[PDB]
């Protein structure tokens, strides 16, 4: 703690902790990020030059074309760490110093749309517009998770790009905070530079008129919503995208806060809902390329298909505003998807790739006295990615011994924590008890939670029933992964993971005058023909079964590119709750360290040989001590020297 | 993924096997569970000598053929020809290798424990499927209607039955089977219709009288005071046309068919019907269970689906029922694949994955495993 | 505040265990004293394997479990099974920590030494209570109604007692226990109303016999010309609907059940009965403390309840005592909580700070310290 602590107050905000690269929130300008530094850590060993992430970022191309290996960078910290920033920071760090696409490197229209080393950057500001937001810890904070490939050529210089989202705030849409806000998108939008944009989507420039986008806050001083509209405008383009989608996409984004605007009210001596006007519905239908009534309908009068037929089925008030909801929250999340691969369509070239050095920006496990479905989703993928981390050192450790020739033998790090991962992604585990009961059509969340006991309890030592009390809300289920217990409240879950949506709507969808907002629902449309009648399983026709099935296919794609992988790590770090440079709060950074796996790297190196030196790190520091046969030693061969 | 896309769901019936994926909404492969032997010897033109032949090429050629069925009233009778259907169902139907499909089955109701063992036998030594289950049909039904609890009445071709079931334990001793179904419906409808002064001569008026049954049958609520209507004559009747011109008339026995399945004394049976052996299940359960179980009559089945078949149960059971208790008869507009979809469902589920038999099982339990 | 809040009331019973906060004016728990174990291996949906159940989830799933009753008529007999209800009392029912809450307990008549110590023994050393007490039982019930002398009928689930209680100290060589209570008396109900020409068959029926026993059974005096009261036929009967329609009629063997309390008799007991007893508890104790005694028999206890117990007490005891003495018999409405609430009242009170055993005390004086 200690150590950061000094270094920081020196305003040194990289410091490593064995592989680790900590970086601590400056709160103020740098010129790190110094095109001249830049060059500085460019061909250097870690050992050569101060900590830095262009030490790490460099060492990954190094080491990339020496070994021949494709390599990773693994970003993590709590939402105010500031990572994006990092990320974003490393990723031009690869596009300055492995580009030259020779033609679009002169200052014509230079990193417009019509060249990546561009495409690659404007990526991010779009993705931004709509997966990013003010958060209470940030300004700009991710609201989402992401894995970026640059794919390297054989030479050296850049070829593809590619990049996956995973678990996207969806409720910033419908909902918000006190002092947050929802995504950028919509305060850019209602801004008003592109003021045509406002009578083409049918709305006013005061957020207040869009309950959806103003339950928190609608203005932020340090974000200038006006400059980023056209920042994201022009990515767009850049990015390849026609202007009808780029037409869709705003059009698209309108529809969903028209939504929360979408009124009902209950039929008279009936309890059934009624539209309470067809004002808004209009907007709504005519944006997307649908018709008011057929969708009213279709919203009041569900039409399902419980048994070989389709029964119509009728909704309550309560029931209509949930499940236009559900589909704002629905149609927002796909078209984030969409955009996505999009963009990878366009990073897409034809030129041969012989290695990628993947990026991967995720949040890390965080303790909170309310833990939820979400919690664990990314508590589980921190608790694996940790183990990834605890192996890859054992592996390295022995390395050592093996080259100096000590006698230390010692069991793989990763296995203390294989006893949590089974219990969540094995078959009698968590996610499978979650995820059959989602098909029983009469199970609770009380449902579930027992046959969670029933198997687990008592025969499951990770698994334990909760202490209720402490700054904790309520009881259900706790575990004890690496960095500690959660306490785990399920109530929701069975829902969430459902993903429970009108079909007959989407049905609409299915077939609008919106191309765009028609292919987004095309999957849901394939699936159906598998989950005909009442009952039974959505995957026959490709529909998914859980909320959490993916999750964990898309978390093992994930896991497995990271295994063909030689893991670069980086920890970002969080000083103080109320944002000021130089300083620290003691307990709020211990925390982290401990959830980061830096204490666990610590451990790790104790047990034992606890300092460990790097060979040039150590050449430098100490030639001076028999300086003539200490420098001979280091420079002539930078193993064999220190030796 | 990996068993996501690729779980399958295979429900052997008396007349019908449906199949397909677990994820999809309804049976990709439906056909009929017969295995044609050639009673001669000679070809079809461009095709080879053929030794066997499933579903409907055994139907369609049926007259070189001599047909057998091999699941006698819900239970498997015939394990050779019965692996033959199951080949055809991979191979030809779904197309799919069954090496890398996790397959779920279904078997009936009291279902000999050697059968399920010998039909994971031969899923796991002659398929070599990577993982499979049986779930018992009746209780696949009730599950694809949301619930955990309830009763099934389940009738189809060849078997009807009443499955109690109790948070998901189908009750043993509380089962009911009574062997008549559409098949039996079919060839009563047959004699009431020639008995109309009619001829089913050649093969393609026989099975046309099914399809009538299908699309015309009913099942009338106050059975009594509509055959009462029918001498009035309304405009009650309803005229099929045949596969030519011969317009058949069916007035009245449209409705007589289905009082077979309340009065099996219509087909010179002696065994109780449909609503009174609901009942009877029903005071056969423990008592505390006896409320639950009338709120929850689900339905399911080919058989099930004579439109007003609810109704007269509805009024069947209030009328035998202590009045102090609710009624209440599901019937479900999919019926005809209640028992398939509950696979669909359970198999693509996010917790079944940890009750799977895989190959580690059976390789080291014996066919036991499964077996439960 | 600190334990004025926080003192806890347990009264544990052979049917029920009743607890909640000293302060409370009833319990804020109420639940059957079973403990269930699972005859067979297996779970309900969505929760994991279990291997116990307590209180009502073990009466409610009680046809798969092994039903077990760890207090046979007042006295703890199965010590694992009694630490698995009070584990259930704190952490489930009153959702409290134990280890920062005093906690009152109660105690039977003449309950062993050994047992006062082991009880002692568990509250402190498995559930690490700051402090505790136990109270016996009469004790309490008397304290609840005002006074400090008189004699208690006791009467509940599993035991009837008569406790003589003299400024406080229960005469120990006074008290009589017959084990006849309402749960005996409920299983007489049961045959008198089968007798009647009925069945109480399935579990759904046998429950409800006990609901009838409390709503509708009364203690009639004059019982003698009752019983021909009942023969003239006049609008004594009364008809209660069951879980459904079923309309039961019970006239007259409403009131045959509580004389079962004055005559033993009727269920093939030798022992005397509650009147008598009261009486003989009272010529077995000091002379000159029996005026006392007779002014105050207090009753409580849910079988207690019966309608018209108090008068007809009241005449047989006059009826038996010498007319010089004046009698007196106290029946309050809240009594099926009387124990309780006379826990509750003393262990909020501002003088009883001073004797509750501290761990203190315990871990210096062995459980010899909370004997006395």
């Amino acid at each position: 703690l200690y150590n950061l602590k000094e270094r920081y107050a020196a305003w040194m905000i990289y410091t490593y902790s064995g592989l680790f690269c900590v970086t601590v929130n400056p709160y103020k300008w740098l010129p790190v990020y110094n095109p001249k530094v830049v060059l500085a850590y460019r061909g250097k060993k870690r050992q050569e030059a101060p900590p830095h992430i262009f030490s790490i970022s460099d060492n990954a191309y190094q080491f990339m074309l020496t070994d021949r290996e494709n390599q990773s960078i693994l970003i993590t910290g709590e939402s105010g760490a500031g990572k994006t920033v990092n990320t974003k920071r490393v990723i031009q760090y690869f596009a300055t110093i492995a580009a030259s696409g020779e033609k679009k490197k002169e200052e014509q229209s230079g990193k417009m749309q019509g060249t990546l080393e561009d495409q690659i950057i404007s990526a991010n500001p779009l993705l931004e517009a709509f997966g990013n937001a003010k958060t209470v810890r940030n300004d700009n904070s991710s609201r989402f998770g992401k894995f970026i490939r640059i794919h390297f050529g054989a030479t050296g210089k850049l070829a593809s790009a590619d990049i996956e989202t995973y678990l996207l705030e969806k409720s910033r849409v419908t909902f918000q905070l006190p002092a947050e806000r929802s995504y950028h998108i919509f305060y850019q939008i209602m801004s008003n530079k592109k003021p045509e944009l406002i009578d083409m989507l049918l709305i006013t420039t005061n957020p207040y008129d869009y309950h959806y986008v103003s339950e928190g806050e609608i203005t932020v001083p340090s974000i200038d919503d006006q400059e980023e509209l056209m920042a994201t405008d022009s990515a767009i383009d850049i990015l390849g995208f026609s202007a009808d989608e780029k037409t869709a996409i705003y059009k698209l984004t309108g529809a969903v806060m028209h939504y929360g605007n979408l009124k009902f009210k209950q039929k008279q001596r009936e309890e059934q809902a009624e539209p309470d006007g067809t004002e808004v519905a209009d907007k709504a239908a005519y944006l997307m390329g649908l018709n008011s009534a057929e969708l009213l309908k279709a919203l009041c009068y569900p039409r399902v298909g419980v048994g070989n037929e389709a029964v119509t089925k009728g909704e309550t008030v309560s029931e209509v505003h949930n499940s236009v909801g559900a589909l704002a929250k629905a149609v927002y999340e796909k078209m984030f998807l969409w955009m996505v691969i999009r963009i990878n369509q366009q990073l897409d070239t034809k030129q041969p790739r012989q290695y990628f050095i993947g990026v991967l920006d995720i949040a890390g496990f965080e303790i909170f006295d309310f833990n939820s479905f979400e919690q664990l989703c990314i508590n589980f993928t921190n608790e694996k990615l940790q183990q990834f981390f605890n192996h890859h050192m054992f592996v390295l450790e022995q390395e050592e011994y093996k080259k100096e020739g000590i006698e230390w033998e010692f069991i793989d790090f990763g296995m203390d924590l294989a006893a949590c991962i089974e219990l969540i992604e094995k078959p009698m585990g968590i996610f499978s008890i979650l995820e059959e009961e989602c098909m029983f059509p009469k199970a609770t969340d009380t449902s579930f939670k027992n046959k969670l006991y029933d198997e687990h309890l008592g025969k499951s030592n990770n698994f334990q029933k909760p202490k209720p009390a402490k700054g904790k809300a309520e009881a259900h289920f706790s575990l004890v992964h690496y960095a500690g217990t959660v306490d785990y409240n399920i109530s929701g879950w069975l829902e969430k993971n459902k993903d429970p949506l009108n079909e007959t709507v989407i049905g609409l969808y299915q077939k609008s005058s919106v191309k765009t907002l028609a292919l987004l629902f095309a999957t849901y449309g394939g699936e159906a023909e598998g989950g005909g009648g009442k009952k039974g399983g959505k995957k026959k026709g490709s529909s998914f079964q859980t909320v959490s099935a993916l999750f964990r296919e898309n978390l093992n794609k994930l896991m497995a590119n990271l295994r063909s992988t030689h893991p670069h790590f980086v920890r970002c770090i969080i000083p103080n709750e109320t944002k000021t440079p130089g300083a620290m709060e003691h307990e709020l950074v211990l925390h982290q360290l401990r959830c980061n796996g830096v204490l666990e790297g610590i451990r790790i190196c104790r047990k034992g040989f606890p300092s460990r030196v790097l060979y040039a790190d150590f050449k430098q520091r100490y030639r001076v001590l028999n300086a003539s046969a200490i420098p001979e030693g280091q420079f002539m061969d930078s193993k064999k020297a220190s030796e | 993924d990996e068993d996501e896309t690729t779980a399958l769901v295979c429900d052997n019936g008396s007349g019908l096997v449906k199949a397909g994926f677990a994820g999809d909404d309804a049976p990709r492969a439906v056909f009929p569970s017969i295995v044609g032997r050639p009673r001669h010897q000679g070809v079809m033109v461009g095709m080879g000598q053929k030794d066997s032949y499933v579903g409907d090429e055994a139907q369609s050629k049926r007259g070189i053929l001599t047909l057998k069925y091999p699941i006698e009233h819900g239970i498997i009778t015939n394990w050779d020809d019965m692996e033959k259907i199951w080949h055809h169902t991979f191979y030809n139907e779904l197309r799919v290798a069954p090496e890398e499909h996790p397959t779920l089955l279904t078997e009936a109701p009291l279902n000999p424990k050697a059968n399920r063992e010998k039909m994971t036998q031969i899923m796991f030594e002659t398929f070599n499927v990577p993982a499979m289950y049986v779930a018992i049909q009746a209780v696949l039904s009730l599950y694809a209607s949301g619930r955990t609890t309830g009763i099934v009445l389940d009738s189809g071709d060849g078997v009807t039955h009443n499955v109690p079931i109790y948070e998901g334990y189908a009750l043993p001793h509380a089962i009911m089977r009574l062997d008549l179904a559409g098949r039996d419906l079919t060839d009563y409808l047959m004699k009431i219709l020639t008995e109309r002064g009619y001829s089913f001569v050649t093969t393609a008026e026989r099975e046309i009288v099914r399809d009538i049954k299908e699309k015309l049958c009913y099942v009338a609520l106050d059975f009594e005071n509509e055959m009462a209507t029918a001498a009035s004559s309304s405009s009650l009747e309803k005229s099929y046309e045949l596969p030519d011109g011969q317009v058949i008339t069916i007035g009245n026995e449209r409705f007589r068919c289905p009082e077979t399945l309340f009065q099996p004394s219509f087909i010179g049976m002696e065994s109780a019907g449909i609503h009174e052996t609901t009942y009877n299940s029903i005071m056969k359960c423990d008592i505390d269970i006896r409320k639950d179980l009338y709120a929850n009559n689900v339905m399911s089945g080919g058989t099930t689906m004579y439109p007003g078949i609810a109704d007269r149960m509805q009024k069947e059971i209030t009328a035998l029922a202590p009045s102090t208790m609710k009624i209440k008869i599901i019937a479900p507009p999919e019926r005809k694949y209640s028992v398939w979809i509950g696979g669909s469902i359970l198999a693509s589920l996010s917790t079944f994955q940890q009750m799977w038999i895989t190959k580690q099982e059976y390789d080291e339990a014996g066919p036991s495993i499964v077996h439960r």
